[PDB]
């Protein structure tokens, strides 16, 4: 919780510097599948990490990002894989990580 | 590759160099032929010499010993082949609208 | 902190200030020492 | 419970003493009439 | 092309392809394209073939939202259409525009298709009405499919009941205000069971004219994604505008989010306290306020 | 988000990044973003950050074809367009909307485009031409640059050279008759060299 | 930092003879992915070119 | 029967807490074929999940 | 249940209070005890 | 009539007497007032 506590501080001491938005909902002028929308948040991610290898001129970076894990679902965007399950084969969320 | 790529498009071969000292916002192609008969730009680095003490003068404060650095070079367009592309709203805010 | 003429920026009032990056804490021998400098009116941005 | 994995975010360094500091490094450039401003961020830009 | 065709058949010995009787020379008999190709065929004096509009199609998206001000002059919302294997016959009378009012079902005013020039239908917004959803359909009227002899089974569909097509017009406020959306009071102090309206906490800023106005007109709060730090110790009611502080005391903090301008994060320190967290601190001389609910001014002693 | 911010530098040891000269304590001093985080990490006072639209784009398609009518009362043509990171500030004043004829290059009517409420243009048919192509233009004027100091290159485009945005109306007749197209003229004869016209046969 | 001031001057007194500019921000009639927007930039190099 | 009438009872209980709705109609700037907008089922069943 | 003094919120009027996961079930023994909170008014929540 | 494979939804363990119990584990946090919250859903929010 402290490690979150400091994160959202040392942001606010930033003065928002990085501050590039994303929306999940398309713009208007889309017209395809929202799934493929969210192909917009990797172009956001790579134009912030090289605003920040562009403004303190470190190459050497290994970036970590934090988030839910409910916004970093839009990340993957992997696709379903039906089985046809039933309750003896039963795999509580087994391959899920 | 977001920093030295090599592209090898249907018009031309390229060169992409990518360096973070120019503005944001353009791009740049200059023309380099193979031939040393046509030449469009050249680079001409004459001298570099670094002297420690060597009775050279001061200007900040002539008391101090001085060690000092110069580096004599020029640039040179015989002929001006040289194309600049404007990049339009690269903000990041194509998936933010 | 908040002077006699400091600016809000959370509000358009004469109020508090927040100290970002350059807050007063406490160095060695327990003493705080800070340079800081807070906003007048943030439309002219007199920063005294 | 919450299972956690912030610990793995930052990097660790297991402190032998309650109470350091750590020095940090920046040149400068006395602009031939005068004060100075810092180096390698002053000279980023075409027109310098 | 199309496959429903008025005709006017002019022999005289039984019409086959309809009902019971119905032998005479009859006009204004719809038929279809594998009708009328096999009275062709069979030696019939089959005139008058005109050929009937089954387009009756919209150029245009259905459900459309439609941002409407208060200062409403003209502004014709423009909405192409066409009608295709027609240009002027006695069907394309019948042919109806409808501005239905799907709140109450009720027509706002009524358009014949023929006499729209231009295939450009300009519907005027001065008399739509806000938040409520409309709907623009091509309908033929029921009384239509009368004065024709269609040639049909019992369960299959006629040209009068088939050809229609439906827009939904939703028209709400425009809203999307102007401002930093700054604060109206420092020191958030609450009692223990009390509701907090937003519209006494939280202003914005005028661009145009720096004033510090509250929150009063209620189509901007549904861009104010309210976020409380804790679930049980208060809860935003979004039908209204006021925060729900439950009987757990303490600090929460209550991050009032914009989303159209960027950074408008809001951040309010609000404390809760209890009856006699009050009287045990008013001797020891703790000058601050404390929200009263029953007037909506901060007061202090 | 953009990256270009009107600030209000407040040294004046010398101000980096723009031209020789230019030493005190300047305002409407436009900077980049690569810029402006080159001074905040400077050790700089500069304040009142705040951005400048770098949209201007228009929620509508180019080469527009309008039949017009004879008879034209109203008939507003809408067009959608948004200009994204301001609401309203000084530089807001200097966005222009014109509708540039482009027979003769002049303009019909100007709006600027702070006042036109709803993000929606109501364009009036009735003063617009037959066969003649339009353009509709998001266009700084060319004297709105003189009142900033724009730290940009001699090569490089600085914002009011940037942000534009063009459509191209064509309003030409309706047309579309209705009819058969009857013959007027059996029995078609003409003589050896001549010309018949279209009007008398048809 | 004198190689980009060069060019930058060098270019200038060409008077724009190529100033072939892209855009990031697709078309409003575009109605696909700006991502893939972004292979038209090989062709405003390949027309400098 | 009575499974059902619990499981009625006890969303009641939550007061709509996970309450998501999806729409079949695509959106009106959607501008394809709609057997892939129920597609967007499976993305409100992993956010509900 | 329905307190002198109580509101329902469902309607906005003193009438029944509904029971919200703190049911009074029938315990051991044949007994039911239960430490019921219940909202006196509207926006303006007593809670008697 | 229908078929029937929604009661294989819920898991089903087979009783063995008509009235049993199961006991619940809850840790607190006493605040030095005796109002004690429980634990592990009072840090889940991060003004601590």
């Amino acid at each position: 919780l402290d490690i979150i506590e400091f994160l959202d501080h040392e942001y606010k001491e930033t003065d928002a510097k990085y501050h590039f938005s994303f929306d999940v909902f398309p713009h208007s002028d889309y017209s395809a599948h929202p799934k493929d929308w969210l192909e917009g948040l990797r172009e956001v991610i790579d134009h912030t990490t090289q605003s920040m290898k562009n403004d303190y001129k470190l190459y050497d970076v290994q970036f970590v990002i934090v988030g839910n894990p409910l916004d970093v679902r839009l990340i993957p965007n992997v696709s379903w894989t039906f089985n046809g399950g039933d309750r003896n084969a039963d795999a509580y969320s087994n391959g899920i990580k | 590759i977001n920093y030295s790529l090599g592209a090898a498009s249907g018009t031309a071969n390229y060169r992409i160099i990518g360096s973070d000292l120019v503005r944001q916002g353009e791009l740049t192609i200059i023309a380099i032929p193979q031939q040393d008969n046509y030449k469009t730009f050249m680079f001409y680095p004459y001298t570099f010499n670094v002297v420690n003490g060597g009775g050279y003068l001061n200007t900040r404060n002539p008391n101090v010993p001085n060690m000092m650095m110069t580096r004599r070079y020029t640039v040179e367009s015989f002929v001006p082949i040289i194309g600049r592309i404007t990049i339009k709203n690269n903000n990041g805010s194509v998936y933010a609208r | 902190a908040k002077w006699s003429d400091s600016f809000d920026e959370r509000t358009s009032a004469a109020g508090f200030v927040e100290l970002g990056s350059n807050v007063v804490k406490l160095q060695d021998n327990d003493t705080l020492v800070g340079q800081i400098k807070y906003p007048t009116n943030g439309d002219g941005e007199v920063e005294t | 419970w919450a299972r956690l994995a912030l610990t793995e975010a930052l990097p660790t360094q297991v402190a032998n003493k309650p109470n350091f500091t750590v020095p940090i490094l920046t040149p400068y450039v006395v602009d031939a009439d005068g004060n100075k401003h810092a180096l390698p961020e002053s000279i980023n830009n075409t027109p310098e | 092309t199309t496959n429903y065709f008025k005709v006017k058949l002019l022999d005289e010995k039984l019409i086959p392809f309809l009902g019971l009787g119905e032998r005479g020379p009859r006009e204004n008999v719809i038929l279809s394209s594998n009708d009328l190709a096999s009275l062709k065929q069979a030696g019939w004096t089959v005139t008058d073939v005109q050929p009937l509009p089954e387009t009756g199609k919209i150029k245009y998206d259905r459900r459309t939202v439609y941002f409407k001000s208060e200062g409403e002059t003209g502004k014709f919302i423009n909405v192409p259409f066409y009608i295709n294997p027609v240009d002027a016959r006695d069907v394309l009378g019948l042919l109806k525009f409808d501005l239905i009012k799907l709140s109450d079902k009720s027509v706002v005013k009524t358009y014949t298709a023929k006499d729209i020039k231009s295939e450009i239908l300009s519907l005027p917004t001065s008399d739509l009405e806000v938040n409520e959803e409309y709907e623009l359909k091509l309908y033929f009227p029921k009384d239509a499919s009368e004065n024709y002899d269609i040639a049909i089974s019992e369960g299959h569909k006629n040209l009068f009941e088939r050809v229609k097509d439906s827009v939904f017009i939703k028209v709400k406020e425009y809203g999307k205000f102007t401002g930093r959306l700054v604060q109206l009071q420092q020191d958030i102090n609450v009692l223990k069971e009390s509701a907090l309206p937003l519209d006494k906490i939280l202003g914005y800023k005028d661009f145009d004219t720096k004033e510090v106005t509250p929150v009063a007109k209620e189509n901007l709060l549904q861009l104010l994604s309210v976020n409380v730090s804790d679930e049980s110790y208060a809860r935003y009611q979004a039908d209204k505008n006021r925060l729900l502080f439950f009987s757990k005391t303490g600090e929460i903090l209550v991050k009032v989010i914009e989303r159209s301008i960027q950074d408008n994060i809001v951040n309010f320190n609000i404390r809760i306290l209890d009856e006699e967290t009050i009287q045990n601190e008013i001797d020891k001389k703790i000058e601050y306020s404390v929200y009263d609910p029953k007037d909506g001014k901060f007061e202090s002693i």
